[PDB]
């Protein structure tokens, strides 16, 4: 039972209490919006190739707009994930620093003193430098 | 699109597995944030109601008992030993019951306090926690020093701009070591005592005592040091008793603590024997037999 | 690529003091391996079997060992393949002869009425199963077909005789009869005639006698010699304490089988204190005998772990006389009742008796 | 050919594992020889404060100890090995606890003399500088003599009054 843990509860704690709502929503909004364009550019190409095989018109500007929308959305999605990942990483570390400092010395003596270190060096590194990617 | 499904399915499962392990790091970090303790507050007005700085040190213990694990298996039972305000008093215990319980109770570090304490006549639980430890000097067993500027080492919290600390630096102890650092007052530390005088911990408290207005002095045991180091502590104790008028030394070296007004010891979970003078300890040769 | 490891550096960060694994460590009380289960079914798995085909060389032993639904599949396949193997032969012979052509029968057909492979298949059924409808005869004008008719009959006769023999050895299977030989769930140790013994109850349910019954008992325990041997599963035979020494028993009523714990027994130093769950002890009981109906020998294997032993308990009476006959109330088959017994080992019991005998004399 | 020379150094070397493994050092563990050395080295006070005693993670990547304590572990490991020759190097200058040193000396004297195991105790121990045990003095990279301890007394300079 301990090993069997899909861990959807840990994702909620990260996003809600550390990321925010403006930045979290734009991350989800951009992802769905980016792949909606990715379908459209392929779909519009099929209609272009199928119909142009001799109403109808020349698709010399519409396909550019879908590509232009897709290229810009790639920049938006890439920035938002990394910017939000930065915000979570920085503010989580401040919360951990403000807790251990304002903590009783009884827990420090009882703890192996490596549990705090691991959750401070190894764990903070994975959250800071891997989750955004 | 059917061609690209093969690696979309692969990297969907692959990244998911790699994310779950990294999400476990969020689980473990957030578990430490669930250790909500160390309530820093005061159940009274802390601005002017408490004393600005305890000077008399008239702390008369009244049925206070300290136990760590949820007030279980206490090493003290209704500890009521009257210290001497306005004069030095050195109480040394053979075992850890005398000093371990006392040191925690002075600074409220003890997990449980069954009773109450009267700091300079004012209650302890109704006072700011930072001010409690700001004006109560104490030495430790092992030498502990950090790596940082000396001007931000002796009084980082006080941030006193007085140059008397530099004058005290070459006067309190290690006159040559001060010259060894070209910076002096503003000099930074060097590898945290990798090669430094053994009296650094005691010297640091000397600057802390003079700057932080530490009228009351606390002590602990010693691991290993020179014999003359104890003699230097004696001179500071005399100055502390003459000027600060409050001192409470706890150790297991009988002869050093003998030069004090009183002496006490708590044993077997309670108080063992209290003596108003210090020669009364020598009157009972049994306790001197245990010491040597 | 859409992988986080598309471009990574050579990384090494000191995870200082990576301690406190907090492992479950549940392997200590996982399970205690059994030598033979409560219903035979020896709980031993072999490894590194360097088979040289002897697994399948015993084909006729293997065919009997298979469950009945598997036997039906092999029975079906062995005959369907034989019918269909010769179906291709009859179809091809009539193809090569040229009577398959849908035309006037100017020639004399090799095998009459063979028009399609369906007719070739049906004629294969008729020959091998000896139905012989006779719509599809074998003509004399096909010297090749006469040979195949000989071959199909000999193969058909040979398959039947082999398949009948396998079924008869499966009808005489008596492993289902051995499942009606019952042993009590837990055996008991109690005093009988002033000497400690390891009692046990074994019963027969069916009314058909099992002839030449023979009960054996063995202790399975790790044994270290004075020379320092390491024998993992040492089997030491246990006498049945029969009045004539032999293992022969007469099973009508559920008999009590006990081992008198004399100085020559491996159980000579067993105390109730050391009868907990994880104790290196096991008693294997093997009841043999020939079933009176099929004449085939059987075995009923049961084992008693240490936690399945009950020190100082007695088996309740089971046989009670009725008006015209006796009566075995099987509801009380394994019921045990406490008995006044010493809590000391057999060696201490002998030693206490030895001291008392000296004091008396 | 050569033999397993025992060794200790001024800079103690420890294994980041259990203390018992840091003492036995990949050798058979018998409490008979074990207790005769830990009591001799007086490492019980260390194990009297550590949580798991010998199972505590001694060394780096774990529990940090004191300079004298590391010397106690290093000297204890040498004795348990039961080697035909034993070399020590400043176990008394680094840690100068009087009670600790002499209990091991009685254990050292008994086993080393009976088993005829060499013990080259390179140290500044003033108590046992003269004895029936041989001494060798060095200065400017040369050894004056390797014989009896009274040979130093046969010279004008007796190491500046021999700490009189
Ligand atoms: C990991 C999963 C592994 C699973 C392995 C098992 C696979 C099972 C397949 C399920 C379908 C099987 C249908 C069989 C129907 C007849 C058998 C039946 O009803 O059971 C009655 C039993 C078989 O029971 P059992 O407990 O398995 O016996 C084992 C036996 N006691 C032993 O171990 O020893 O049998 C008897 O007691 C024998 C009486 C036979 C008489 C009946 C005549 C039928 C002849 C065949 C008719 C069908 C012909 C179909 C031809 C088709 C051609 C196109
Ligand atoms: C369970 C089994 C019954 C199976 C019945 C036939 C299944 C195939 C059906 C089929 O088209 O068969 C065909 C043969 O087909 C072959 O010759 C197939 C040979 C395969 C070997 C048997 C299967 C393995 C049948 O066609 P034909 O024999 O050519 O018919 C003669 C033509 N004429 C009527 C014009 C003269
Ligand atoms: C754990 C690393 O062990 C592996 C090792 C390999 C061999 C290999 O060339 N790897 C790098 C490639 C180079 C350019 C970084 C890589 C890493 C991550 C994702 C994809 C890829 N490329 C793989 C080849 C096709 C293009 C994408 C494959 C797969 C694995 C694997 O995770 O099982
Ligand atoms: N794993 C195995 N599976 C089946 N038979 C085995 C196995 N190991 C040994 N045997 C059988 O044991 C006999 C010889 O055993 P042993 O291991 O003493 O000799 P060996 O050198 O392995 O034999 P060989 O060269 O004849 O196979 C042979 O009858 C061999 O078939």
């Amino acid at each position: 039972l301990h090993q069997r843990a899909k861990i959807p509860w840990r994702a909620c704690t990260k996003y809600l209490s550390s990321a925010g709502i403006l930045l979290l929503s734009l991350l989800v909004f951009s992802q769905l919006l980016k792949h909606m364009v990715l379908v459209a550019i392929d779909y519009w190409l099929a209609k272009w190739t199928d119909s142009a095989l001799v109403d109808q018109s020349v698709y010399a500007m519409v396909f550019t707009l879908l590509c232009s929308l897709g290229i810009v959305l790639c920049l938006v999605t890439s920035v938002t994930v990394e910017w939000t990942g930065l915000k979570v990483a920085k503010r989580l570390h401040r919360s951990l620093l403000n807790r251990i400092i304002l903590a009783p010395m009884r827990f420090f003596e009882t703890t192996p003193l490596g549990s705090i270190l691991n959750r401070f060096s190894s764990d903070c590194n994975t959250i800071d430098q891997h989750i955004p990617s | 699109y059917a061609l690209m499904v093969s690696n979309y399915l692969n990297w969907m499962v692959r990244n998911l597995a790699d994310m779950e392990i990294q999400l476990g790091a969020v689980k473990r970090i957030h578990a430490l944030l669930k250790t909500e303790a160390e309530s820093y507050e005061g159940l009274l007005a802390p601005s002017l109601i408490p004393k600005n700085w305890p000077d008399q040190g008239k702390i008369q213990i009244q049925n206070l008992s300290v136990r760590y694990d949820s007030s279980l298996k206490p090493v003290l039972k209704h500890v009521n030993t009257l210290i001497s305000p306005g004069q030095k008093i050195g109480i040394c215990g053979r075992t850890g019951s005398g000093k371990s319980s006392f040191s925690l109770a002075f600074f409220r570090m003890v997990d449980m306090f069954e009773g109450r304490i009267i700091i300079d006549g004012i209650d302890i639980a109704k006072l700011p926690l930072h001010t409690l430890r700001s004006r109560l000097s104490i030495i430790l067993q092992d030498p502990v020093l950090f790596s940082g500027t000396i001007r931000f080492n002796l009084d980082p919290e006080k941030k006193c701009s007085d140059s008397t600390l530099w004058e005290a630096l070459e006067i309190a102890q290690l006159k040559l070591v001060v010259k060894a650092l070209p910076g002096g007052l503003d000099a930074i530390i060097t590898e945290g005592g990798e090669n430094f005088s053994q009296g650094q911990r005691q010297l640091f408290c000397l600057a802390r005592a003079f700057v932080r207005k530490t009228s009351i002095f606390i002590m602990d045991e010693a691991t290993a040091s020179i014999d003359m180091a104890t003699e230097n502590i004696l001179q500071k104790v005399v100055m502390t008793a003459f000027a600060d008028r409050t001192v409470v030394t706890i150790a297991h070296r009988v002869h050093t603590i003998l030069s004090a007004d009183l002496v006490m010891v708590l044993k077997r979970g309670a108080i063992l024997e209290f003596d108003k003078p210090e020669t009364l300890l020598s009157q009972k040769d049994s306790v001197f037999a245990s010491f040597v | 690529m859409l992988s986080r490891k598309g471009i990574i550096p050579e990384e090494y960060v000191l995870t200082r003091l990576a301690e406190d694994p907090t492992e479950p460590r549940y392997r200590t009380r996982e399970r205690r391996a059994r030598f033979v289960s409560k219903k035979g079914n020896c709980n031993v798995a072999h490894k590194n079997i360097r088979e040289q085909g002897r697994f399948l060389q015993d084909v006729f032993t293997t065919l009997v060992d298979l469950k009945w639904p598997h036997t039906l599949l092999i029975f079906t396949m062995s005959f369907l393949c034989s019918w269909l193997l010769f179906a291709m032969v009859w179809w091809l012979i009539a193809f090569a002869h040229g009577d398959l052509a849908p035309g006037e029968g100017t020639n004399v057909p090799c095998v009459t009425s063979i028009h399609s492979f369906s007719s070739a298949f049906l004629f294969s059924i008729e020959v091998q199963v000896t139905i012989g409808f006779g719509g599809r005869m074998v003509t004399e004008e096909c010297p090749l077909a006469i040979l195949i008719l000989i071959v199909q009959n000999i193969v058909g006769l040979m398959i039947n005789a082999i398949m009948l023999g396998c079924i008869f050895m499966k009808t005489a299977q008596a492993h289902r009869r051995a499942e009606t030989l019952i042993f009590s769930k837990h055996a008991v140790i109690t005093l009988r005639h002033g000497r400690l013994c390891f009692m046990l109850r074994v019963g027969d349910l069916r009314k058909s006698m099992i002839i030449s019954a023979t009960i054996h008992m063995q202790v399975v325990r790790k044994t270290t010699s004075p020379e320092g041997e390491v024998v993992p599963l040492h089997q030491v035979d246990i006498p049945m304490e029969n009045g004539v020494g032999g293992n022969s028993i007469f099973l009508v009523a559920p008999l009590i089988i006990y081992h008198v714990i004399d100085s020559n027994s491996p159980l000579y130093d067993l105390a109730p204190s050391d009868l907990h769950h994880h104790q290196d002890l096991e008693i294997i009981v093997i009841l043999e005998g020939v079933v009176e109906t099929t004449g085939i020998t059987t075995q009923a294997r049961t084992s008693y772990l240490a936690d399945e032993i009950l020190w100082g308990q007695r088996f309740v009476p089971i046989v009670a006389e009725e008006d015209g006959r006796y009566s075995v109330d099987y509801s009380k088959f394994g019921n045990t009742v406490k008995v006044p017994t010493p809590l000391c080992t057999a060696r201490q019991l002998d030693e206490d008796r030895s001291l008392l005998d000296a004091l008396t004399l | 050919s050569r033999g397993p020379v025992a060794y200790a150094s001024q800079k103690p070397w420890l294994l980041n594992a259990t203390v018992e493994e840091n003492i036995t050092f990949e050798s058979p563990f018998n409490k008979q020889r074990y207790k005769m050395v830990i009591e001799a080295c007086s490492l019980q006070p260390d194990i009297d404060i550590l949580p798991h005693g010998d199972q505590t993670q001694i060394g780096e990547r774990g529990i940090n100890l004191s300079g004298g304590q590391r010397q106690r572990i290093s000297v204890a490991r040498a004795l348990y090995q039961q080697t035909n020759v034993v070399f020590l190097d400043d176990p008394f200058s680094a840690l100068d606890v009087h009670l600790s040193d002499h209990l091991m000396q009685a254990g050292i004297l008994e086993l080393l003399r009976d088993d005829k195991r060499t013990v080259v105790l390179v140290t500044h121990k003033l108590q046992y500088l003269p004895h029936a045990d041989w001494i060798i003095a060095m200065k400017d990279g040369t050894i004056q003599r390797e014989g009896t301890l009274k040979d130093f007394q046969r010279s004008e300079c007796q190491l500046f009054e021999h700490w009189k």
